[PDB]
């Protein structure tokens, strides 16, 4: 039935919640959150960040199919991520919250991944937003990185280091897949989750959605 | 009461042999000499045993020498104590590897409660990897590889004392020893004021000497002595008071000089560097030459003492005419004594221009205490101070030494005192 969150609204289905959806080209479902109440109206939560919840730090292919309850954080799976994007063209917005008391989104004109045997690699163009004037994931989109998906830049493993997957550079300016730490204990943390542009490279946001749309 | 002086051959170790030299120079310490790593400092340091053996340059003094290609557990922060009666001394420094990525552009650096600081780091051989800073040890922040500065900084404006510690600078994927290393040092109070509540005013110093806020003396430069650091010391000297000559030909082109915390590791006066192996540019003088001859008549500029007044006239600047001051020499001074067990008035008799007073004038028990005169005399020339000493015992028999220290200099003498017992 339902590709993406766009056709859920579209169906007048109006309303932030959990949805199921289905493989382009296939018979395959995944469930996900949709954000109805929201901008336009009409994002794929990708991700989420709001608690210590369940970790990050997982198997290359748990990044490939998803974990996590929609219910609260989870991250859905690249590979539904990869083949929903190349469909149509979509944007990207990332929108994050602070300790302190602040929030932020960042905007992309278009995102999308690549082949598993591509590991996924990003491509974001088109930056506008609140949270930085440079693309806080590492330009020139590297490929998904994992606990065992050394397929970054450092001369290093930059997924052992930061914990959890992301698209590291030499371990780049990003990680919204690290160690959740709480209010007081959200500084001066490598292995945090950072959106470096917006805060520093010691801060470790409180919360962090992303989520897609295409442009309806 | 304890000049310590700790020295470091090149805290840039490289294919050659580095160590470290923890000299007591006028006191026979008599708790041990300590010298290894302040493993608090720089933290997650490897714990290995260094061996300390003894030095026969100088009368009393330990070295450490990490001989050639043996050189790898070198890095991080060593130290050394001295104590005296119960109490302490330490001086703390760096050892890093001269490759590296990064450099200091100094050792250490001082600054008061309430400076904004810029502690600095050269890029020097650029990778395709992130910048990131290491307080002791521990992570403060990183920089993103795109955009990593050509002189790392690390801003920290108002410094606190309990802000200072070991700066580290490394490109994210490297040891925790390919690090850089550098010291911050912040003081108590402000500049110029010292105090169990900073509300006194330290004996302003000049040659760049700076002041203890927990006394209000001044730890003078490798180089220069006096109460306010304005005498010029015999040319390749150090020590306290001057006793101490460097060794290797070219004066000192090669000894990075440190002193108790208040002060830091400068080069002696008259080396600019990191490792002290260059002298210094025409119009400049003192320890890392950070001194400007201002010589007012136009007079020669010594890279070592200043300037070098016409005869007449004295002065850092040779801004003051006057009778030359000459520094103080303690007198009339036996070197054996042999006294009964009792009562007991020593003395010291000593010269000068600048005319010590008993503010400035001490006698040391051998266990290291200070003694104030208890009344003070004073003459045409020489000044008169005694001592008294409630009871003093056969255990108290060693080597005191009358201490006389002005505005022209500091000098120390010392006698063998025997206390007997009477039948
Ligand atoms: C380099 O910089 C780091 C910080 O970036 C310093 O390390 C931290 O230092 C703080 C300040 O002292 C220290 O905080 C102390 O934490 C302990 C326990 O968490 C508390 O308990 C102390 O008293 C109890 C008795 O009730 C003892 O049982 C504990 O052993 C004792 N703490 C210790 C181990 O010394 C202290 O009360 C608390 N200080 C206060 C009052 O705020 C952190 O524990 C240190 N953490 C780290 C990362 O090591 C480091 O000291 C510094 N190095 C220097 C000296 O420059
Ligand atoms: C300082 O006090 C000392 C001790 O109380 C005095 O020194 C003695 O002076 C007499 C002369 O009055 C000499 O004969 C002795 O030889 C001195 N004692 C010693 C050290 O041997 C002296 O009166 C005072 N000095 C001055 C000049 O005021
Ligand atoms: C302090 O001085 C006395 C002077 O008598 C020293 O006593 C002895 O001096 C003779 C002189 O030739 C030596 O042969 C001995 O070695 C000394 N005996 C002792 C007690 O060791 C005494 O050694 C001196 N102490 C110091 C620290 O110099
Ligand atoms: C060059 C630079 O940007 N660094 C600044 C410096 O200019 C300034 O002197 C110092 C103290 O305010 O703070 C830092
Ligand atoms: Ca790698």
């Amino acid at each position: 039935e339902f590709r993406d969150c766009a056709e859920v609204f579209k169906s007048g289905h109006t309303t932030n919640g959990i949805y199921t959806l289905t493989f382009p080209n296939s018979t395959e479902e995944i469930k996900a959150y949709c954000d109805m109440e929201a901008g336009g109206g009409g994002w794929t939560i990708i991700q989420r960040r709001e608690d210590g919840s369940v970790d990050f730090q997982r198997t290359w292919k748990e990044y490939k199919v998803g974990f996590g309850n929609p219910s609260g954080e989870y991250w859905l799976g690249n590979e539904f991520v990869s083949q929903l994007t190349n469909q149509q063209r979509y944007v990207l917005k990332i929108h994050l919250k602070d300790w302190e008391g602040n929030e932020a989104y960042s905007l992309y004109e278009h995102f999308y991944l690549s082949s598993e045997e591509l590991n996924y690699r990003i491509h974001l163009k088109g930056l506008t937003g609140t949270a930085g004037k440079i693309s806080s994931i590492s330009q020139p989109g590297n490929d998904f990185s994992t606990k065992d998906g050394d397929n970054d830049k450092c001369i290093c493993k930059c997924s052992q280091m930061l914990t959890g997957g992301w698209w590291f550079d030499a371990c780049g300016p990003s990680n919204l897949n690290g160690m959740y730490y709480p209010q007081r204990q959200n500084t001066n943390k490598f292995n945090g989750i950072k959106w470096y542009y917006w805060k520093g490279s010691g801060y470790s946001l409180k919360a962090t959605t992303m989520m897609i749309r295409p442009a309806d | 009461a304890m000049d310590l002086i700790l020295i470091n051959s090149l805290p840039l170790v490289s294919d050659a042999e580095t160590s470290l030299t923890c000299i007591a120079s006028g006191w026979r310490p008599h708790e041990p000499i300590t010298i290894g790593r302040d493993f608090e400092a720089l933290m997650n340091q490897h714990q290995d045993p260094l061996e300390v053996t003894q030095d026969v340059t100088r009368e009393w003094a330990k070295k450490v020498v990490w001989k050639r290609e043996k050189a790898s557990k070198i890095n991080g922060a060593y130290f050394c104590e001295g104590r005296v009666r119960g109490e302490a001394i330490r001086i703390r420094t760096m050892k890093m590897r001269q490759q590296a990525s990064f450099l200091p552009a100094t050792l250490t650096m001082t600054v008061d409660k309430g400076d904004n600081v810029n502690i600095s780091f050269k890029k020097v051989l650029i990778k395709e990897e992130d910048a990131v800073i290491y307080k002791n040890g521990s992570f403060i922040h990183s920089v993103p590889r795109h955009e990593v500065p050509d002189i790392l900084e690390v801003h920290l404006p108002h410094a606190q004392p309990q802000d200072a510690g070991v700066y580290s600078a490394r490109y994210i994927g490297g040891n925790l020893f390919t690090s850089a290393f550098t010291r911050l040092i912040v003081r108590r109070c402000e500049a110029q004021k010292w105090g169990p509540e900073c509300n006194h005013l330290c004996t302003a110093c000049m040659n760049n000497g700076v002041c203890h806020e927990d006394t209000g003396e001044c730890i003078c430069p490798p180089g220069f002595m006096g109460r306010t650091c304005e005498k010029a010391c015999e040319l390749h000297t150090f020590g306290r008071t001057c006793k101490e000559r460097c060794s290797g030909q070219e004066g000192c082109k090669s000894y990075v000089f440190c002193l108790p915390d208040p002060y830091g590791c400068s080069c002696a006066t008259g080396w600019k560097g990191l490792q002290c192996n260059e002298a210094c540019h025409p119009g400049f003088y003192g320890p890392d030459c950070k001194l400007r001859c201002s010589c007012n008549n136009g007079e020669m500029c010594d890279r070592f003492q200043g300037c070098l007044c016409s005869p007449g006239w004295q002065g850092l600047q040779c801004e003051r005419e006057g009778i030359p001051r000459m520094t103080p020499k303690i007198v009339d001074l036996p070197d054996h004594i042999e006294v009964n067990s009792g009562k007991f008035n020593p003395i010291c008799k000593a010269s000068g221009w600048p005319l010590p007073t008993n503010e400035e004038m001490t006698l040391v028990k051998p266990d290291g205490t200070v003694l104030h005169p208890k009344d003070f005399n004073h003459t045409d020339h020489f000044s008169v101070a005694i001592f008294t000493i409630h009871r003093i015992l056969p255990p108290d028999s060693g080597v005191w030494v009358c201490s006389v220290n002005t505005v022209a200099g500091m000098v120390e003498k010392p006698f063998n005192i025997s206390v007997k017992v009477l039948p």
